[PDB]
């Protein structure tokens, strides 16, 4: 998706999109590093609900 | 000078003595302000067995200290004077005025301004890039005309210190 990595000298003023671009990037590389092992994509860890608010009908979380 | 002959006074006379300085500059003056931490090192709340007290020291982790730490704005509207109150230029006019004339170690002081929405630049190097703690002045590429904002902290004007050390000898038994 175009990930533009930018590169700081001297003289650049400051400017969102320096930062939301980097932060990406190292999403992306953490993602990398997982898919050399396992070739796996994501899942649940964990999902609690509370089962005493069901007979009177609602649905809450607690843990996602 | 008639200023300074009345004793333990006062909170007006710093209005003076912006006003004499840079002119097109006003002051307000709030006597109470939420002070924070000063972290005590015992943290005290062990629950005691032997001996405990009650009466006043009641807490949880982090105290909270008004009692002497009052908030200053200032107000201008000619920009040449908005780059003479960033460090440099008339700070070091106010710094030495308190410290040493007209408070010393009564109180501790805090700054505050509010211009329109600044003027400042970004990442240069070795020396002036902060705008004390916050930086902006650079983004709006959109909309013509004025918001307010305030500006920026300034530093206390405080003196303090515990020097090391621990004792050897006592002053007289009477």
């Amino acid at each position: 998706m175009k990930i533009y990595r930018p590169l700081w000298e001297d003289g650049a003023f400051l400017m969102p999109q320096q930062f939301q671009q980097q932060a990406a990037w190292d999403v992306h590389l953490a993602d990398s590093v997982a898919r050399m092992g396992l070739a796996h994509p994501w899942g649940v860890v964990a999902a609690e609900f509370d089962d005493s608010l069901l007979p009177l009908s609602r649905l809450n979380a607690t843990r996602l | 000078l008639p200023l300074m002959l009345l004793p333990g006074r006062t909170a007006e006379g710093l209005t003076s003595l912006v006003t004499l300085l840079a002119p097109g500059t006003q002051a307000r003056v709030w006597h109470h302000d939420r002070r924070r931490i000063p972290l005590k090192t015992p943290l005290t709340m062990r629950v005691h067995h032997p001996v405990s007290l009650k009466s006043r020291p009641v807490m949880g982790d982090h105290a909270t200290d008004v009692n002497g730490q009052v908030l200053l704005q200032l107000s201008t509207q000619t920009g040449s004077e908005v780059q003479g109150w960033l460090p440099g230029g008339h700070l070091y006019s106010d710094l030495l005025a308190l410290l040493h004339v007209y408070l010393g170690s009564r109180l501790d002081v805090r700054l505050q301004l509010c211009v329109e929405r600044s003027l400042l630049p970004d990442a240069r190097l070795s020396c002036r890039p902060a705008a004390g703690s916050p930086q902006l002045g650079r983004t709006a590429v959109m909309r013509t005309q004025a918001k307010i904002a305030t500006s920026a902290a300034r530093v206390m004007t405080i003196s303090l210190g515990r020097y090391q050390r621990v004792q050897e000898h006592y002053q007289r038994k009477e």
